[PDB]
């Protein structure tokens, strides 16, 4: 609050201090928000005790996963489809008015390390690693466990395992083509990045807003007004700019509450859809849930839900 | 406007015979004339 | 430096710009609609103006029950400009000795750095949770034999002091 | 261990100490705004009414009341957002209460870390403490596996467990606990044949 | 904001314009609310093709 509202001005900061603890509750609230993102991120991704790694030979029971798992080919330990998501989805200029961005505790490389470790954990351990030590398990028996869990017998998987592998790989290709072609496909993530871009861009344009003052620019107000008039004009700026910051923070707290609910939903989906097999119908995507895949995204996660969906229809007569 | 008589000009190539080209150009300011006059009528001078 | 360019005032570092300003136009603004470039009023060089690097300071410390030794965090401030200095993406952290051993995060700093007290205060590249190469193969199954029962306490707020402010 | 850990370590109850502390800070902070000046000649309301007369007081106090009302409005609105967060936690607590305490959840890692068995409510100041009894695997043992069993040329699949590779005596055990049992038709089922699945090891089944 | 606060008044709306984007974020937020009820209603009832 002090730097954003009375930037590089001791007299203005001292005038702001006459409003008591608003700077300690706004800075405490925003620090709590930042801590909340480290906590929610740690709930979704740092929910696994150890960092599991895949073997050099990626023989995952005939289901290729080199698309979702990091490739040593990129200098970054990032995946190719996930790299597409990162490429599809100022910081100095923002910092210059005292509205800085704190780095995550976990860097993008560390988010990639958690998504690789957690995804490798899911592939190699089913649900046991989310409740203790990681067991090794081959991926087709994991598919058998998840089908048994969703009430579908194992024999359908084993009899058509090559066809299912081909359909899964084609489905991944469909994800590659749909996300590369269709810009609105990532609207759920584009709206969160866009809301944050609009919230900060709106906040800076409010730094460009006059609010009833003789000028919107703080350095010119201090260069143009003596303390007797300056006290009234700065009080007008404190009320307008502080209410604008209060509105920003309030939007971040309410939006944070919605994101928190989504994060609880994401962590619940992470644990129950990714680290397990859910029996909740239409909870983990449209169809019968088999498994989910984490993917790193800018300030977020993308889940690839593998679902069983009936296709062809056939009529029969029945009896109770 | 507000005490300024502002004159703009732009020099570009053209390739049409009988019309205005498609494409974009912006007129830069040359000089700000400090003349507070009321201008409502004009005539074009040709040679 | 503290600058004043034809009425534009602020504090910052002046660098050479590569923008091709047209002859009557003197300065520029960013998406934020704040000044980010100026033509010097005496010699016609195009300059970019940015403010000086700054950021919050976090105190890395064991509790006062154990030790009075601390480390100081300059968040997103380059080492060179600061006057056991460790340069990381998050900034230069002074007073903690950098070690090669990763451990569990105790006091988080950000951008991959965590600190802990081990005795003295150390700074390190964060562990994401030890390391465990899983012996995965297409034909290997692990199954737990003996089990243990653990009780974990998870606390959820239910109520608040029922205040009523008339 | 809960008694000793909670009695020794003060931060063990940090999630509850933090919620009570946030409410204490919110109330203490509200009082500090009653001690805050907001631009006024004095922060003390009794001193303002004891100090100012109506003809000047109505305009100056209207300004002071305006500022204190924004501060109280900020407290209540911020308190509403925090209340929404406690309300959401309360919805989580009520759902956790009903399916984790008044029942058994099959949702992994929903009701504590491990496989959830049950929970016990405990009264706490303005909150609840849950003691979740969970099943957590400990010791590790390696085995070789197989996707299916070919007995008489038919493919046999387990109904409940996973096959263990003793080395000459394959057995099936329930998913969460090693307890090998003889392979029988009462804990396996037969569907289709072994000629399509890749990797079957065609070991023997018993027909009790 | 213009109709509710400075209803059918150009001079008041012009004075209101001095607060920048508050009406663009309040009208955007409330528009988001209206869209939000259509999105939530479509998730609860329009969940069938
Ligand atoms: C990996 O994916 C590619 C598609 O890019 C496919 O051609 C290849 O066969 C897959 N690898 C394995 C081992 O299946
Ligand atoms: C600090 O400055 C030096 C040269 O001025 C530069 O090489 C170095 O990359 C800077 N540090 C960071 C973290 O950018
Ligand atoms: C720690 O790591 C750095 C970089 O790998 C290395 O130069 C150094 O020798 C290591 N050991 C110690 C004791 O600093
Ligand atoms: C299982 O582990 C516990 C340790 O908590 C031990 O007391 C018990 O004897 C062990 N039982 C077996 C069968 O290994
Ligand atoms: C395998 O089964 C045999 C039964 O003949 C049993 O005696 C033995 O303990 C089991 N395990 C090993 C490792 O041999
Ligand atoms: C069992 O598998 C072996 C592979 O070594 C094969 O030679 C044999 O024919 C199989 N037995 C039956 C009954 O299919």
């Amino acid at each position: 609050c002090t730097m954003y509202i009375c930037g590089d001005s001791t007299e203005c900061s001292n005038l702001l201090l006459q409003y008591g603890s608003f700077c300690t509750q706004l800075n405490r609230a925003l620090t709590g928000i930042a801590v909340e993102q480290d906590k929610n991120t740690q709930e979704v991704f740092a929910q696994v005790k150890q960092i599991y790694k895949t073997p050099p030979i990626k023989d995952f029971g005939g289901f290729n996963f080199s698309q979702i798992l990091p490739d040593p080919s990129k200098p970054s330990k990032r995946s190719p489809i996930e790299d597409l998501l990162f490429n599809k989805v100022l910081i100095c200029a923002q910092k210059f008015n005292g509205l800085t961005v704190l780095p995550p505790l976990l860097t993008d490389e560390m988010i990639a390390q958690y998504t690789s470790a957690l995804l490798a954990g899911t592939i190699t351990s089913g649900w046991t690693f989310g409740a203790g030590p990681a067991l090794q398990i081959p991926f087709p028996m994991q598919m058998a466990y998840r089908f048994n869990g969703i009430g579908v017998t194992q024999n359908v998987l084993y009899e058509n395992q090559k066809l299912i592998a081909n359909q899964f790989n084609s489905a991944i290709g469909k994800i590659q083509d749909s996300l590369s072609s269709t810009p609105s496909a990532l609207g759920k993530l584009q709206d969160v990045v866009n809301q944050n871009a609009q919230a900060l861009n709106t906040l800076v344009k409010q730094l460009s807003s006059n609010f009833g003052a003789i000028s919107s620019v703080l350095n010119d107000i201090l260069s143009r007004l003596d303390p007797p008039e300056a006290e009234v004009q700065i009080d007008r700026l404190i009320t307008g700019r502080l209410q604008s910051l209060q509105t920003y923070v309030t939007q971040q707290l309410i939006r944070a509450a919605e994101i928190r609910a989504s994060a609880n939903l994401a962590a619940t989906k992470m644990s129950e859809c990714v680290l397990g097999q859910s029996k909740r119908v239409d909870f983990c995507g449209k169809g019968y849930h088999l498994m989910s895949f984490p993917q790193s995204a800018p300030h977020g996660v993308v889940f690839l839900h593998v679902t069983y969906v009936p296709a062809q229809e056939k009529n029969f007569t029945t009896a109770p | 406007i507000d005490g300024y008589f502002k004159i703009y000009s732009k020099h570009t190539p053209i390739n049409l015979v009988r019309d205005l080209p498609q494409g974009f150009s912006a007129l830069e300011p040359l000089v700000d004339l400090p003349i507070g006059i009321n201008i409502t009528r004009f005539q074009t001078l040709l040679a | 430096v503290n600058f004043n360019f034809n009425g534009l005032t602020g504090t910052g570092v002046l660098t050479e710009s590569n923008k091709k300003f047209l002859p009557f136009q003197q300065f520029g603004r960013d998406i934020a609609d704040t000044t980010d470039a100026v033509r010097d009023p005496q010699t016609l060089e195009i300059l970019d103006i940015t403010p000086c690097s700054f950021g919050g300071v976090s105190v890395i410390t064991p509790g006062t029950n154990t030790s009075n030794q601390v480390a100081v965090l300059y968040q997103d401030v380059n080492c060179t400009e600061v006057p056991n200095v460790f340069q990381t993406r998050a900034g230069c952290l002074i007073g903690a000795e950098h070690v090669n051993n990763s451990y569990e995060c105790d006091i988080p700093i950000g951008a991959g750095i965590c600190a802990s007290y081990q005795q003295s205060i150390i700074a390190y590249t964060m562990s994401l949770g030890a390391e465990n190469s899983v012996a995965y193969s297409n034909n290997s199954i692990a199954i737990p034999t003996n089990f243990t029962i653990s009780v974990t306490t998870e606390i959820l707020p239910v109520s608040m002091t029922k205040t009523s402010v008339d | 261990k809960i008694q000793d850990s909670l009695s020794s370590t003060p931060s063990a109850l940090g999630k509850l100490q933090d919620v009570v502390n946030q409410n204490a800070q919110a109330l203490n902070t509200l009082v500090k705004q009653l001690s805050s000046n907001f631009g006024a000649i004095s922060s003390v309301l009794n001193d303002i009414l004891s100090r100012l007369d109506p003809p000047e007081a109505e305009v100056q106090i209207d300004r002071l009341i305006t500022g204190r009302l924004q501060s109280l409005q900020t407290y209540v609105t911020q308190q509403l957002i925090r209340a929404a967060e406690i309300r959401a936690s309360a919805n989580l607590a009520a759902t956790k209460m009903s399916e984790c305490v008044l029942g058994q959840s099959k949702r992994v890692d929903f009701c504590g870390k491990g496989y959830h068995l049950m929970s016990f409510p405990q009264s706490a100041p303005h909150g609840v403490v849950f003691l979740h009894v969970t099943y957590v695997p400990a010791q590790e043992k390696n085995f070789t596996t197989a996707p299916a069993i070919c007995h008489d040329g038919k493919a046999h699949f387990p109904r409940e467990g996973v096959f263990v590779s003793n080395g000459t005596h394959w057995f099936v055990t329930q998913r969460n606990f090693y307890e090998p049992q003889i392979i029988t038709t009462d804990n396996t089922f037969v569907s289709g044949n072994c000629d399509v699945v890749i990797g079957i090891v065609n070991n023997t089944v018993y027909d009790p």
